[PDB]
């Protein structure tokens, strides 16, 4: 009953600039709240009663909150500010959180330094052998990683992580991985992977042939 | 005092599981308390809420089977507990209080899987020699092959500082894996001492593993 929705999803910003998300609901509703994540750890205790701000909150920020859609809204940008935000409903019988959106800083575009370490000694032993392009501090987010044995474009077998806004390097990085046997793979040559990124349309790639 | 709940906690599939959430000798019958759903990369879910007075439940609609609530008025605690589980109940939950407020707890993570306690399959990782052309040529452990959160990596111990970047567990076919990775000057491993202190807290192995190039 009553489901809550985050403006943008996620959404970029350097500091400075002011910056607004919204929540807008399936009802009229009295106030309005939003909570604060900043990734693995619980919320905190953010904006209430629409625009009541829990004491901490810098005051960046202002609650505007409409009948049936809300906002919320920053005025300076700082990193502080880098997280991600939902909105709360205390008035449906049950009460039902917002989308989340997600804050991050607009840097310098940055392209991607990629490193590919074929399989290891052992892994032979083990026959299930896999392959790593480690793709490192870059931005923005944007990322066409894409894998290409003997120039097919693999879809499957794929396994990708990615870390956010590396704290000091204000970046990110994203170890994909790729596996079979021994076979399979003595199989299929040319063993390259690509990803294409928002600076540098024009595609860059570390590949691989070995014997 | 701001709210607590203990550990981890992992799980068998089809199953069931008592959770805590313990608060002061006061303030203790007084404040409604909710539980919250929130699986990794997930958005949020209210499930029930109960009172400590009365002890008076209120399950969310979709889950009224699966879940229930309970508290014992002494030990100033509250157990929320669920039965018969997914791999896809598998997630992090969380009590809290408060009027207007909210100060919550540090929640609690719980795994939904079918294996037990794997020690890593722990391989290093060189380039093509210089196949990567670079001043500063990159590195890294893999770590896969495991169950048990969690994994801890150090790179020739905690001797690294930076550009010492470390991903996070991919689990899949009910096994973790993760793959961290370092990167250095075409003067510092060429011809210097790199082990990677790969480490396990259910296994307890320091699998303190080194590296060099030539396959």
């Amino acid at each position: 009953q009553i489901v809550l929705t985050q403006s943008p999803a996620i959404m970029s910003a350097s500091p400075g600039e002011k910056v607004t998300m919204t929540c807008s609901a399936s009802s009229s509703v009295s106030y309005m709240h939003w909570y604060q994540q900043k990734s693995g750890t619980s919320p905190k205790r953010w904006i209430y009663d629409t625009s009541k701000l829990a004491s901490g909150v810098p005051a960046r920020f202002s609650g505007s909150g409409s009948g049936t859609s809300y906002s919320l809204t920053i005025s300076s940008m700082e990193a502080e500010d880098a997280a991600t935000y939902y909105c709360q409903q205390w008035s449906s019988n049950p009460p039902t959180f917002g989308g989340g959106t997600k804050l991050e800083l607009k840097r310098a575009d940055a392209a991607p330094t990629v490193s590919i370490f074929p399989p290891s000694s052992e892994q032979l032993t083990s026959g299930g052998a896999s392959v790593v392009c480690f793709l490192n501090n870059f931005y923005p987010k944007d990322i066409n990683v894409k894998w290409k044995i003997d120039g097919s474009e693999r879809q499957n077998g794929v396994l990708n992580s990615w870390t956010d806004q590396d704290s000091k390097d204000s970046t990110y990085s994203m170890s994909s991985t790729l596996t079979l046997t021994k076979d399979e793979y003595e199989r299929h040559n040319s063993y390259t992977c690509e990803a294409t990124h928002k600076t540098s349309t024009s595609p860059i790639v570390k590949s691989f042939n070995r014997n | 005092v701001q709210l607590q709940q203990p550990g981890a906690e992992l799980v068998k599939p089809g199953a069931s599981v008592k959770l805590s959430c313990k608060a002061s000798g006061y303030t203790f019958t007084s404040y409604w308390m909710h539980w919250v759903k929130q699986r990794p990369g997930q958005g949020l879910e209210w499930i029930g809420m109960i009172h400590p007075h009365s002890g008076s439940t209120n399950y969310n609609e979709k889950f009224k089977s699966k879940a229930t609530l309970t508290v014992d008025k002494s030990s100033s605690t509250a157990y929320m507990q669920l039965s018969s589980l997914t791999s896809e109940d598998s997630a992090v939950y969380y009590c809290a209080r408060g009027a207007d407020v909210a100060y919550w707890g540090q929640g609690t993570l719980v795994t939904v899987s079918a294996a037990k306690t794997t020690p890593p399959s722990v391989y290093p990782l060189a380039p093509g020699s210089a196949a990567q052309t670079n001043s500063m040529v990159t590195l890294g452990c893999l770590v896969k092959g495991y169950f048990p959160e969690p994994v801890t990596v150090t790179w020739n111990s905690g001797s690294l500082s930076s550009g010492v970047h470390t991903f996070p567990a991919v689990l899949q076919s009910d096994l973790y894996t993760l793959s961290s990775s370092v990167t250095v000057p075409s003067s510092t491993w060429p011809s210097e001492t790199v082990t990677c202190n790969v480490a396990h807290p259910a296994s307890s192995t320091k699998v303190d593993k080194k590296i060099v190039p030539r396959d």
